[PDB]
């Protein structure tokens, strides 16, 4: 019998946002520019991207809860490069 | 039927097994490069296997809810002002991912309750009450994401374990270090070199 | 050829931001790729530190732990 840990964690993976196929790709990409032949783990793919995703969507919030405007907001790169100066690290 | 329910069950357990088999699957960098590696076969059977739990609770008519902390509803008591929580919590409360407000939405909410409620409140002090709780939820909805993630991380491989090796080996801690510098380094360089290439699209 | 703009929109707006400007699509390709190159490099220093030939999912946990809040708690 599987317990509901299992089935949160598969229901998690199924939420990405990002393909995975070009995913695993810029992972190969990567380790060709850093020249290293090392093989990977599956599971070690699936965290790299787990971890991606919500790092980007922190940058994203963290914009977000840096401007204070109320006026319809477009987000730019200056305002990414403020929230992270303040909220980052 | 009780067989049935019985049978899914099994049939999880085997999909399960399959996905930690693929799991440990070691990759070189061809099969990184292979749109059927084990990676991509890995989220389809993961796919597979939560349509299967859908159809086993509609089995057991039980919810098919797994737990998640994201499915909880976050409370917002924070102000004096029972319609501007109520109308906070209901904006937070969103059906759906993509709840997240900005600021704008939350400011919209305490003036739209303030208004309805005429309760006499200076844009001085609506503004604060604004700010203070665009504050409090949103940091509220990122800790709930990150909860989310931890909760959620890895596998059966990261389910056993662990110490970090670095801390019984000071050459690997110097080495750490220095990757973190050039890490910090290299994401402040991308950062700033959008940030100019906005003032050079300006100016 | 690489990671969508129709992705990188869900991003930000699971995040709270519904508009984002024309450069904020190649910023996010920039950083997503900064990020991996980041944890990839402690992984692998884990890796080759252990004198092991394949990365394993621990290495990227340990080398998570070193990118800030991301894990924090784990």
């Amino acid at each position: 019998t599987v317990a509901l840990r299992e089935i949160r964690r598969y229901q998690k993976s199924t939420e990405l946002l990002i393909r995975k196929l070009p995913f695993q790709r810029l992972v190969r990409e990567i380790c060709q520019d850093f020249k290293t032949d090392l093989r990977w783990q599956s599971a070690a793919i699936g965290a790299l991207q787990e971890a991606a995703e919500a790092f980007l969507v922190a940058l994203f919030e963290d914009t977000n809860l840096c401007t204070i405007h109320a006026k319809r907001v477009t987000i730019f790169p200056k305002d990414i490069q403020l929230a992270r100066r303040i909220r980052g690290e | 039927s009780r067989r049935q329910i019985q049978r899914l069950e099994q049939l999880l357990a085997l999909y399960v097994a399959e996905i930690r088999r693929l799991q440990e699957k070691e990759l070189d960098l061809s099969e990184l490069d292979d749109p059927d590696s084990a990676y991509l076969q890995e989220a389809r059977l993961k796919r597979k296997l939560i349509r299967l739990f859908g159809r086993l609770c509609e089995l057991k008519d039980c919810s098919s809810l797994t737990g998640r902390v994201i499915e909880q509803r976050i409370p917002y008591r924070g102000t004096r002002y029972p319609e501007v929580n109520r109308r906070i919590e209901r904006l937070i409360n969103k059906p759906g991912p993509d709840t997240f407000p900005d600021y704008g939405d939350v400011l919209r909410a305490v003036e739209k309750a303030a208004a309805r409620h005429s309760l006499g409140l200076p844009r001085q002090q609506l503004q604060l009450m604004a700010q203070d709780a665009f504050r409090d939820v949103g940091i509220r909805l990122q800790e709930r994401r990150h909860l989310d993630l931890i909760y959620n991380f890895g596998c059966h491989l990261t389910d056993d374990y662990g110490v970090d090796p670095a801390l019984s080996d000071p050459v690997l801690a110097r080495r750490l270090r220095e990757n973190r510098s050039l890490a910090m380094s290299r994401l402040d360089e991308v950062i700033s070199k959008y940030a100019m290439l906005q003032d050079k699209s300006e100016e | 050829q690489g990671i969508t703009k129709p992705a990188i929109r869900r991003l930000a707006r699971r995040g709270g931001v519904k508009r984002i400007s024309g450069l904020i699509y190649e910023e996010t390709r920039g950083v997503l790729k900064v990020f991996l190159e980041n944890v990839i490099r402690d992984a692998v220093t884990y890796t080759e530190h252990a004198k092991r030939k394949t990365v394993t999912a621990m290495d990227v946990v340990y080398a998570l732990k070193r990118q800030g809040r991301t894990l924090y708690g784990f």
